[PDB]
């Protein structure tokens, strides 16, 4: 029986792949500062293995923080669009998660769903660094149950 | 032919906001730079026209998010000025206190992120720890972390929780030691200095025509301040002294920001010594809501509550321009009020919107690798510039 | 504070293994003692002389004074 | 031959590791291919290029200064002979000559790097 | 007053320029000063383990939007529409049909936590303190659907913790 | 038996790279007043395996290369050089004892730049080209200077053997006879690697490592590999050249221990320098080398050609 | 001379806290291994620990244990595992448990 | 001279010190007393087997038995 090997290896590539998950910080607006406080020493990211590094090609997952204007949106989807095929999007802040304090006028896009698909919505304005961190952890716990390979085994 | 057209980059790891940029250059030298601003523009001023004064205030919080209680102070001073009100003294003092605290924030950010952009991974960390202590103050004060208003027209509401000024004192005690630790971290570093010495200088009159107001005019000649010349509140009384520099060299501007942090410590101290125990909000029931004890059990307090929330206080018509000293330089809102509840047309003034327009001349003489430092040196937030 | 020093210890084992490796492997594969160093032709000549006079074809066993007897 | 075995190995492990690194990502669980890649228009990064003489000249002076460096390289063998006078004379002479080249190029408009 | 920096006379006199050739040349200030003030390393870093430890907060902190009710719960909300009227994001909805008893409550009371900026205004405006910003920040829903709250979800949020909120309000009502 | 030697040499330098990256993240962490990774495994010892197998498994990701040759050449070259550089380094015993030696390391270190020319060449992105040309420029300019230093500090050995270096070190570390040239050669070792201050970067900058560090995925775990391994090397070759311990035969692991400790501490100083100081702008760097280092190297050199004949001690070529 | 006190701190905490296997348990559970501090009013499966006040910010800490809501298992630790009142007193909201 | 050197040593210490190391490195090998020692050392190390010559019918010196002193003596190196 090889399905034991299947599930174990799943927990291997999954275990590691989630344990690191170092993203890129898109950081449009005042949610970006709070994110940096998640990178500050007190709430520090590194303990959890998340690394701070900037490039869409190295990017494991993406954090959309700040308000997404019409003018920025296409560039955003390009940054999404050159990325390692396994990828995840975490929407930070009331703005990007469905329009926040604006949701109106014109230039602002309403939600980041209308641009790219999204996984973890973390509300707050800004979401307290603890809350954002809880969002990343919950993303990890979405990575646990991926069970991606044994359905490639088609059983 | 030669030249080029290069473009921006999406983020440095600490990036606050994104610009594009188009620089027509020569071989590793920039002849023409033309920043494209307006990338992040959320259309606040159109929104404010649709929402009453008490409602539109968080816009004046988060248009410039880094420095916050300052912008609060700007809009509040505008509505008070136009509305013929004075806040009670204790309100003015608290407002000054958190004003200079906020200035300590925006300065420590500007400096540290200016380091992280250039190199120097660590000072960002050392100091933003203390910044986290600062937000630890806000969370007690206003009941939230960053954008929480805690400022109104006719004075602040919800005075300090019992035991706050002790913590304020305790931070203010050794902040001096820590900022001096930064001054050994830099300032005689051959690297940081020798990277920024003569880059992006400015002539005083030139800065006046380009309208720079802030650490720009400070560090380059032309001694000027709004704090000293046009005191807008009890911030007049307390003693302190502003720095200047004679080299106009962008290094002077740095050191001026530093010394403004230190002086901010002086102002915080004296403020902690002078605090009168008067009251929070003004006593006029129709400008600002009553506290709940009076709200209940008393009729007129209830009415003024209910209407003052639904409709909101009416402001007589007039055109005002108020200007304060915000850590990015002179900040102001131009209010236009139809006699009404809502405002009508209010255009904020972003110091970054001026300073940014100066990169054309300032960056004319240095190659792009230091155009980095040219942008980062003048405190700027592309959330404030656009609006 | 101590977080880094175990990692540094592991770097110490990790850079310290090839030294003891190569040294012990000389002191084993090459006989009881070190491998000769042939840099100059003379020393090589002496090596292959030891080789020929070993009868083992190896310069490990050096014979000895009594081999003439 | 021994070091040549070391080169055969060290070239293998390079090759092997490279191969593993190509297999596994396109041996991965699901590989999906859509997005267009525009080589397209000239201003994406930079634009065109008017390649500038400075860098090339740095390559050049890297040559001449190499040549003088390797011409100087055998000295540790030569520092011991029965003629010391001549030795000092032409070693100090030679690298002094290197420094003469450098001093000349440092006097003319060369280098100076802001242009 | 003006107190200005960098306007100074660098001494080209001897014993200053000694330490200037020493300074440029030998990197003493760089080495000693910086390398040592980083060798300041040993101070116990400030980091907190978030699952197992949590940072400080305040009784006035603003969490998520729990509705409250009286002892012997009446649905403390009167429907009076204020919290909706002062919402600076406009995100609230109230429709109130007088119920069986003749007292008035809300049929649909909704919030978009997306749109919500977490002011605190709806916490000030409620005459009876029906809605209060919770202490708990508990979030990270997997769908844009899940961030929209019915009157029902807000109730169940209120039932999940009250004596919490009762402790906060009972603490700070003297300030408001 | 011999392939056992090879494997015992090259596998531990790879493991050394992984756990090195760990120590990097930690030292920078606490240096920055914050704990490094604790939550991958205990204390952070599972972090490399994470980085390893994940960073291998993320899919190849872009673009049309335009050269199938170079793209799969450059990584193989960068590794192969980084692995064979370790051969002569003395240890108690070299594993290949070469008469010339140190200039062989110098030579391959000179070859190491084709991975940058070709790597940055096959991008098909005309910006990564320019970036690569520039990085080649600074690496090459510090291949000038360094060579002259070895050609000086060696002149107290008397031969290139790289073994006799450990014989010279017996009485006094070579740091004392020339400290300054050792200082210049330390900073020179910072040069090629482009550790801070000398690194290029993200945000706005030349972004050579933008596409260089981005592109080629797993093969970026390779360039990653050769860069860090090469670092550990230059630290070790410093530890051998400018200092060292006493070799007590019959117990070589003693010298191996002491050697190891000093080398590791030196690399620690690399990672914390990178924490410490900002970066130079590019031209100020290149002509900082041309301004000052190279002239003073010439002076110290000729002073080491003329010195040993003064004091009448000129070294004993064997 | 002084270091013996240090190794007595570590030796003490590992000895008294958890026993032989307990150090590995709590260690992989939470990479923070702290001296046993008081008791902390267990209530549900999750156990609480309030430090002697030695230092702020990391004042107090918790282990979530297992089985909450007859659902999930250990290794799933996150927020919201704390009940409301322990959410209050664990966040510095109030100094009274 | 004095002002010139003070100013070039105020501005560019690396270059002044470089010329100092240079010049002193030029002159000092001429003056120092130890020079000849190095030469006599370097000549005292044979790389090549000393090859005998027909003794009889010669002027006596550099005698047969290696102990017989008449030849050159590096004893000055034996104690130095
Ligand atoms: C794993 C468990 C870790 C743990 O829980 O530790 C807490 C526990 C005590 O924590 P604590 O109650 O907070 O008391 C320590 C102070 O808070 C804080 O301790 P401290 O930092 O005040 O004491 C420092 C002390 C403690 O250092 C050591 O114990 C390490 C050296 C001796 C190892 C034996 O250092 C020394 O005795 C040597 C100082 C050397 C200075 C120069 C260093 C240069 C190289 C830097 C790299 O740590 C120990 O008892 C240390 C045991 C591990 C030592 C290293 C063993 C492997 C080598
Ligand atoms: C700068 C790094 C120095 C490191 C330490 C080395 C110290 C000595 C360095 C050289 C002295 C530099 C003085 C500054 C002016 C140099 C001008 C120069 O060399 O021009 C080329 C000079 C030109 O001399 P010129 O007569 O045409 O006048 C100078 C004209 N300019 C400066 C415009 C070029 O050419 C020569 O000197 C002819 C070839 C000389 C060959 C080598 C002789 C060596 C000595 C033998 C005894
Ligand atoms: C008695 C007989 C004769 C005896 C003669 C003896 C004479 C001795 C005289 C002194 C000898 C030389 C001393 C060292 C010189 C090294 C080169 C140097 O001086 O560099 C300085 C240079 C100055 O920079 P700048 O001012 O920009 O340039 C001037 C250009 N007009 O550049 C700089 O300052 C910037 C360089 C910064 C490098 C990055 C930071 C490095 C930090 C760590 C450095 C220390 C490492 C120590 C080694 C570690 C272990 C090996
Ligand atoms: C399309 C590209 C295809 C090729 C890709 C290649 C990728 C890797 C390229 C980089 C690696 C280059 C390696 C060069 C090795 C040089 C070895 C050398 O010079 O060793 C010196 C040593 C001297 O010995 P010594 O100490 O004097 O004496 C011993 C005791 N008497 O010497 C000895 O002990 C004798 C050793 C002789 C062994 C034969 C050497 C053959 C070298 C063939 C090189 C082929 C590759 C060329 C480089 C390509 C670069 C792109
Ligand atoms: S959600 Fe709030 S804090 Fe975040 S970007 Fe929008 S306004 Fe700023
Ligand atoms: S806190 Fe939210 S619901 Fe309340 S008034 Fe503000 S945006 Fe509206
Ligand atoms: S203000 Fe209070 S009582 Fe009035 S409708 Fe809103 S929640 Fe209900």
């Amino acid at each position: 029986r090889g399905e034991y090997v299947v599930a174990k290896l799943d927990d291997l590539i999954n275990w590691a792949r989630r344990s690191s998950l170092w993203p890129m910080t898109f950081g449009l607006a005042c949610c970006a500062v709070e994110m940096m406080h998640m990178a500050a020493p007190r709430y520090d990211m590194d303990r959890f293995g998340v690394v701070f590094r900037a490039s869409p090609r190295q990017s494991d997952v993406m954090i959309v923080a700040g308000t997404l204007t019409n003018k920025m949106a296409p560039a955003l989807r390009k940054v999404y669009d050159q990325m390692p095929e396994p990828r995840y999007v975490v929407s930070m802040g009331s703005c990007a998660n469905g329009g926040g304090y604006y949701h109106y006028s014109y230039s602002v896009v309403r939600g980041c769903d209308r641009i790219v698909p999204v996984d973890i919505y973390v509300p707050g304005c800004p979401p307290t660094a603890e809350a954002l961190l809880y969002g990343i952890l919950q993303l990890q716990k979405k990575i646990k149950r991926e069970k991606r390979l044994r359905i490639w085994y088609r059983r | 032919v030669s030249n080029l057209t290069l473009n921006f980059g999406p983020q440095h790891p600490a990036a606050h906001g994104v610009l594009r940029l188009v620089m027509e250059l020569s071989g590793e030298m920039v002849r023409k730079c033309d920043p494209h601003i307006g990338l992040l523009h959320r259309g606040t001023e159109k929104l404010i026209e649709y929402k009453t004064y008490l409602q539109a205030l968080p816009y004046f919080d988060r248009l410039d998010y880094v420095s916050m209680m300052c912008n609060e102070q700007a809009y509040s001073l505008a509505v008070e000025k136009l509305l013929n009100i004075q806040p009670p003294p204790r309100a003015q003092w608290i407002r000054v206190l958190f004003g200079e605290i906020t200035r300590l924030l925006n300065h420590i950010m500007a400096v540290t992120t200016h380091a992280l952009d250039i190199g120097a991974m660590t000072p960002f960390f050392w100091m933003f720890e203390e910044r986290e202590k600062m937000f630890e103050f806000y969370e007690r004060v206003s009941g939230a972390r960053m954008h929480a208003a805690y400022v109104r027209p006719g004075g602040v509401h919800q005075d300090l929780p019992l035991g706050l000024m002790d913590d304020i004192y305790e931070f203010s005690k050794n902040f001096s030691l820590r900022i001096d630790e930064l001054e050994e971290m830099l300032t005689n570093n051959r690297i940081w200095r020798n990277r920024t010495v003569d880059i992006g200088v400015v002539t005083a009159e030139d800065a006046l025509n380009y309208g720079f107001s802030g650490v720009m005019l400070r560090g380059s000649g032309i001694q000027w301040d709004l704090r000293k010349t046009q005191p807008y509140d009890v911030y007049d009384q307390v003693e302190f002294d502003v720095p200047i520099g004679s080299r106009g060299d962008c290094y002077d501007r740095y050191l001026c920001r530093v010394e403004e942090m230190r002086q901010s410590i002086r102002i915080i101290s004296q403020c902690l010594n002078k605090m009168p125990p008067g009251e929070i909000k003004v006593d006029d029931a129709k400008v600002s809501p009553p506290k709940r004890a009076e709200m209940k059990t008393s009729m007129e307090s209830l009415i003024h509550h209910f209407k003052l929330y639904t409709e909101g206080y009416q402001v007589p018509p007039g055109a005002t321009y108020t200007a304060i000293e915000a850590p990015k330089g002179e900040f102001g809102v131009y209010l236009v009020s139809d006699g009404s509840s809502r405002p009508y047309r209010c255009k904020i003034k972003a110091p970054g919107f001026a300073h940014l327009a100066g990169l054309d001349k300032m960056s004319k003489g240095h190659m792009l690798a230091d155009v980095v430092a040219i942008i980062g040196t003048q405190d700027i937030v592309f959330g404030e510039v656009d609006r | 504070w101590f977080e880094v020093l175990p990692g540094i210890a592991v770097m110490g084992v990790c850079l310290f293994i090839p030294g003891m490796a190569t040294a012990r492997i000389h002191r084993f594969s090459n006989g009881g003692r070190e491998k000769r160093v042939a840099h100059y032709s003379y020393q090589w000549y002496l090596m292959e002389r030891d080789r020929r006079v070993s009868g083992v074809n190896r310069y490990y066993v050096s014979k000895g004074l009594e081999n003439i007897d | 031959m021994n070091l040549m075995i070391t080169l055969l190995t060290n070239f293998t492990l390079a090759t092997l590791l490279v191969t593993i690194a190509f297999w596994l990502p396109q041996l991965n669980v699901y590989s999906e291919k859509t997005s267009p890649y525009e080589c397209g228009f000239d201003p994406m990064g930079s634009a065109r290029l008017p390649f500038s003489m400075k860098f090339f000249l740095v390559a050049i002076t890297f040559l001449l200064f190499d040549l003088e460096i390797a011409l100087l390289l055998p000295l540790p063998w030569a520092s011991q002979t029965t003629n010391l006078n001549t030795m000092l004379t032409m070693a100090l002479l030679l690298i002094f000559l290197l420094a003469v080249s450098l001093a000349y190029e440092w006097t003319q408009k060369g280098l100076e790097w802001t242009e | 007053t003006y107190k200005y920096v960098n306007l100074r006379e660098p001494s080209m006199d001897m014993k200053s320029v000694t330490d200037r050739a020493a300074q440029t040349l030998l990197w003493t200030e760089l080495i000693r000063g910086l390398g040592m003030t980083l060798s300041y390393l040993f101070r116990e870093p400030a980091t907190i383990n978030y699952p197992f430890e949590k940072g400080p907060l305040s009784p006035r902190f603003r969490g998520e939007h729990a509705l409250r009710r009286y002892p012997s719960g009446e649905e403390r909300c009167i429907a009076c529409k204020l919290c909706e009227a002062v919402c600076p994001a406009q995100a609230i909805t109230i429709e109130a049909e007088p119920r069986a008893d003749g007292s008035r409550r809300t049929t649909r009371y909704d919030i978009d936590m997306t749109k919500c900026i977490y002011c605190g205004f709806c916490q000030e405006a409620c005459p009876v303190d029906a809605i209060v910003e919770g202490p708990n920040f508990e979030f990270s829903t997997e769908t844009h659907e899940e961030l929209l709250y019915n009157k029902e979800k807000l109730l169940n949020n209120g039932d999940k913790w009250e004596a919490e909120i009762a402790a906060n309000i009972q603490a700070d009502y003297l300030y408001r | 038996m011999f392939m056992i030697n090879v494997l015992t040499l090259i596998i531990p330098i790879l493991l050394a790279v992984a756990f090195l990256t760990l120590v990097e993240r930690k030292v920078l962490g606490y240096m920055q007043f914050r704990k490094g990774p604790n939550v991958v495994g205990p204390y952070g010892l599972l972090q490399p395996i994470a980085d390893a197998i994940k960073l291998f498994i993320k899919e190849p990701l872009r673009p049309a290369t335009s050269s199938i040759s170079m793209f799969i050449l450059a990584p193989i070259l960068a590794l192969t050089l980084a692995l064979t550089m370790w051969i002569p380094l003395p240890m108690p015993y070299p594993l290949i004892n070469m008469n010339l030696g140190v200039l062989f390391m110098l030579a391959m270190s000179s070859l190491a730049v084709y991975s940058i020319l070709w790597s940055g060449w096959a991008s098909n992105s005309k910006y990564a080209l320019i970036g690569a040309l520039r990085a080649v420029a600074q690496t090459i300019s510090y291949e000038v200077t360094l060579a002259i230093i070895l050609l000086s500090v060696l002149l107290m050995n008397g031969s290139f053997t790289l073994s006799t270096l450990i014989i010279t070190q017996e009485q006094v570390w070579l740091i004392f006879p020339a400290w300054p040239l050792a200082m210049m050669w330390f900073i020179s070792t910072l040069a090629e690697t482009n550790r801070a201050p000398f690194d290029l970067t993200e945000g706005e900058s030349e972004l050579v490592s933008g596409f260089n560090v981005e592109y080629a995925a797993g093969p970026f775990a390779l360039f990653f590999m050769a860069e860090y391994a090469n670092i550990i090397m230059m630290n070790i070759f410093t530890t051998t050249l400018f200092l060292g311990a006493f070799h007590n035969p019959y117990m070589p692991e003693l010298y191996t221990i002491n050697f190891t400790i000093k080398s590791l501490l030196l690399s620690i100083t690399f990672l914390w320098i990178r924490a410490s100081y900002p970066r130079f702008r590019y031209d100020q760097l290149m002509h900082l080398l041309w301004k000052n280092f190279l002239p003073l190297t010439l002076a110290l050199c000729m002073w080491h050609v003329s010195l040993p004949i003064l004091l009448s001690s000129i070294p004993p070529q064997t | 001379m002084e270091l013996l006190q240090v190794l007595k701190r570590g030796l003490q905490q590992v000895s008294g806290h958890g026993g032989l296997r307990g150090y590995l348990r709590v260690l992989f559970r939470a990479n923070d291994v702290r001296v046993g501090t008081l008791v902390g009013e267990d209530k549900y499966g999750n156990k609480y620990y309030e430090d002697n006040k030695q230092f702020f910010g990391r004042h107090r800490w918790v282990i979530y244990t297992t089985e909450m809501n007859g659902k999930n298992t250990f290794w799933d630790v996150d927020g919201s595992m704390v009940p409301p009142e322990w959410h209050r007193w664990l966040h510095c909201m109030t100094d009274d448990p | 001279v004095a002002a010139f050197l003070k100013n070039v040593w105020a501005k560019e210490p690396v270059l002044v010190a470089s010329f100092a190391i240079a010049g002193l490195a030029v002159i000092l090998p001429t003056l120092s007393p130890y020079t000849k020692y190095s030469l006599m050392i370097n000549r005292a190390t044979p790389y090549n087997y000393p090859v005998p010559l027909r003794d009889d019918g010669n002027m006596p010196d550099v005698p047969s038995h290696p102990q017989d002193p008449q030849g050159p003596s590096l004893e000055w190196l034996k104690r130095l």
